[PDB]
RNA sequence: UGGGCGUAAAGGGCUCGCAGGCGGUUUCUUAAGUCUGAUGUGAAAGCCCCCGGCUCAACCGGGGAGGGUCAUUGGAAACUGG
């Protein structure tokens, strides 16, 4: 029953990849907009734009698509989940899908990519992996 | 893909062969079934399932069927670029990148198609059903799944080869 | 290049049978039948025009599939005008895929055609030549289009992909690009160069195959 | 343990003249035993594994546990596995001895080491398996310089390995540098020998 | 980490509900969990790393590494908790 908005947004983007619609809407949160900005930096998605309406919402996300068909992301998963806490020391963080994939790791400094996290040497909760 | 050209001869090493029987009124007709796979050891691999009453006919049908299809099989640093999981027919298989000295590590026929890949090293493990056919179809569906990280980097405008490795 | 006036009577076709995936091609509902968006037709026919213009320089052969009633009548005249090979009635299985067996078929046609005049007649007993003659009559209709081809086509035309979805599946089984008109009940994904327009009308196939045959005759006109 | 059989027959089991290289094989092209006139049958994969390992083994004559020891100790080493493994096999004293041309075959060279004919850094070493540190000298020792067999070995000429150097006038030579894999050309694959020990 | 439960073993007959588990968004605060530095200890031997010594090896030794929901203390506020 709406147990976690972020995992919900992840099944939103994965189903969106499955249905190949140009865009979809999600309810607002700064936690959501920040990591969405991280995906905006990674470039897997073309654009994200919020549209205010009382109270929360509503962000509209535009999926990017390749020049030669093919899904831009071959996989996406949220290792973190309620009822099973997870933690990661700064040196312990995996480099998923080797050099292509990037971690989405919330830290005390904020959400960070695994490269930026390795540079900052800052540990934190691992929100999700995208590849 | 695009397309599937077949312009290079191969030794065409065999992976499996087995007799098969079918009941018919007045007896039991026999037909053989043999799987054979092709690979140039230049990063191209294909598969061929050929059944026939006669063994040369079966292996040659497997040859033409192997000729019918090929896989791009990406290979960065003389090894598969990234780890993958591949279930098929309740036949999962895991593959991982390995150190150059590690050598090829797999089951039989999947080691055969990997030798056809020409790759000098690999981690691999069978899961679920042990039958060779689904192991080959899954391993090669996984090879088809494989793509260079540099290729995906070409697909989008970020930077060439982000993370080191 | 096709003009809008040529599209002026060709608007609309199927309803109820429509595939959702082609909804982008659809403009709006009316009465019952959906109306196709004409501008998108102008774009796809434009790209098809540049593409067909590109094939003529290659010298590549093209197939003209045709099976349906009140549509097959046009492709015959358009093919006789183009000089290109064609299909009059129902497509036979494996004519594209089997290749060599069909080559044996046209070889048999060429053989019996020689049997008509070399003097095979008035030698064999009459019942046998009467049987083989009717068999040749069975040959000429199905093979009248096969007589002009031997190599696998660089591309193939189709009057209705849903009728030919298995043959289209064969061309996809190969690597051959597929030009062809597409209805709302048909799936666009099977055809790399769709032509969203009606086909059940004789004029519907007629004008499109006319503009295509004109583009081919014009592109081939340079020769040299 | 080691030697006790024909050994030449073992090379016949290989089908390859290594080692070698002086085995003729051509004198009896057929495989050893009654089945040799008949066409060869393809070996089972694991049987090909053991055949490959054994094929690498006969040139050295090394014991199973010792060869396995050099193996896993080589694998413990960082870097290329087959390179460190082959150079570990090449680090053995008796291999440097036979490659130095002191003997027609490695086994008698091991016997000459067992006699202690061969000094290391001017010091006698009766153990064939002794590790070869770079820059160490290898000689016939002054007491043993005069022997008909040793001179019979010295009189024969052969091309020197790049990693070693030698002078017959001094009857002495040394291990100048660690061998490259490119320098040696074993008939055996190394990916296959590392393949055998999968676990 | 690393399996399931339509028909192979396997969804409780159904429901009400304590304990328990989980739980929308905005803002501030707290620093429990968490992240990080420093300190104390986690014996030696042994395992691992680089070397030395019994003729090599086993065996033996030098330094380093390794190992705690560990303890003490200074910070980080995004997440979870108050």
């Amino acid at each position: 029953v709406m147990t976690d908005p972020i995992a919900d947004m992840l099944t939103r983007i994965r189903n969106a990849n499955m249905v190949r619609h140009e865009k979809l809407e999600i309810p607002a949160s700064k936690l959501k907009r920040e990591i969405a900005e991280i995906l905006k930096r990674e470039g897997f998605i073309r654009d994200v734009e919020f549209v205010e309406d009382s109270k929360q919402g509503i962000i509209r996300v535009f999926l990017k698509y390749g020049q030669n068909n093919e899904r831009v992301i071959t996989g996406l998963k949220r290792i973190s989940k309620p009822g099973l806490r997870v933690y990661a020391k700064s040196n312990e963080v995996p480099r998923v899908l080797n050099g292509l994939g990037i971690a989405i790791i919330s830290t005390s400094q904020g959400v960070l990519t695994d490269k930026e996290a390795r540079a900052k040497q800052a540990g934190g909760e691992v929100l999700a992996y995208v590849w | 893909r695009r397309i599937d050209p077949s312009k290079l001869e191969l030794e065409e090493r065999l992976v499996t062969v087995n007799r098969v029987a079918k009941v018919v009124k007045g007896g039991r007709r026999f037909r053989f079934a043999a799987l054979v796979v092709v690979g140039d050891k230049n990063g191209h691999v294909g598969f061929g399932t050929g059944k026939a009453q006669e063994v040369p006919e079966a292996i040659r049908k497997a040859v033409e069927d192997a000729k019918k299809n090929l896989i791009e099989v990406p290979m960065v640093g003389t090894t598969i670029p990234h780890e993958i999981i591949g279930r098929f027919g309740a036949g999962n298989i895991l593959l991982k990148p390995a150190s150059e000295g590690t050598g090829v590590i797999a089951g039989g026929p999947v080691r055969a198609v990997l030798e056809l890949a020409g790759v000098a090293d690999i981690l691999s493990k069978s899961l679920g059903s042990n039958t060779p056919i689904n192991m080959i179809r899954a391993t090669l569906q996984g090879l088809s799944e494989l793509k260079r990280a540099e290729d995906v980097a070409k697909l989008r405008g970020k930077s060439v080869e982000e993370l080191l490795g | 290049m096709k003009q809008l006036l040529e599209a002026g009577v060709h608007f609309g076709h199927q309803t109820r049978r429509w595939n959702p995936k082609m909804k982008r091609y659809i403009f709006t509902e009316r009465n019952g039948i959906y109306i196709i968006d004409l501008q998108k037709t102008v774009k796809k026919v434009e790209e098809a025009y540049n593409f067909t213009k590109n094939l003529a320089a290659e010298g590549g052969k093209i197939l003209f599939v045709g099976t349906k009633k009140q549509a097959q009548d046009s492709v015959k005249e358009e093919a006789q005008r183009s000089g290109m090979y064609y299909v009059n009635q129902r497509w036979l299985g494996g004519t594209l895929t089997n290749f060599e067996t069909i080559q044996k078929r046209i070889k048999r046609l060429k053989d019996i055609e020689k049997m008509q005049e070399n003097g095979t007649f008035d030698v064999l007993p009459k019942k046998e030549v009467v049987q083989l003659k009717k068999e040749l009559e069975r040959l000429e209709k199905f093979l009248g289009g096969i007589k002009d081809m031997k190599d696998l086509p660089d591309a193939l035309f189709i009057i209705d992909p849903r009728k030919e979805r298995i043959a289209v599946a064969e061309a996809r089984k190969l690597n051959i690009p597929i030009i062809g008109i597409v209805d709302t009940n048909c799936d666009p994904d099977e055809i790399d160069v769709v032509i969203p327009a009606n086909d059940d009308a004789i004029r519907a196939v007629k004008l499109l195959t006319s503009k295509m045959a004109d583009a081919i005759l014009e592109a081939k006109q340079g020769e040299e | 343990a080691r030697y006790t059989g024909p050994s030449w027959k073992l090379s016949r089991r290989l089908g390859i003249s290594l080692s070698g290289t002086g085995k003729e094989l051509e004198k009896r092209p057929y495989a050893p035993g009654p089945h040799g006139p008949g066409q060869r049958k393809k070996l089972s994969e694991y049987g090909l594994q053991l055949q490959e390992k054994q094929k690498l083994r006969h040139m050295y004559g090394v014991n199973e546990r010792q060869f396995r020891t050099l193996f896993d100790k080589a694998g413990k080493l960082a870097g290329k596995h087959g390179e460190n493994f082959m150079i570990l096999l090449d680090s053995r004293l008796d291999n440097v001895v036979y490659k130095l041309g002191l003997a027609r075959t490695r086994r008698q060279a091991r016997q000459l080491v067992n006699h202690g004919h061969i000094l290391v850094d001017g010091s006698r070493v009766d153990i064939p398996s002794y590790l070869v540190k770079p820059g160490q000298t290898i000689g016939v020792r002054e007491k043993s310089r005069n022997l008909s067999i040793i001179k019979e070995s010295v009189e024969v000429n052969n091309f020197v390995p790049e990693y070693l150097t030698f002078d017959a006038e001094k009857l002495e030579g040394t291990f100048t540098r660690l061998p490259e894999r490119s320098e040696l050309a074993p008939e055996i694959n190394e990916a296959l020998i590392v393949e055998f020990y999968s676990r």
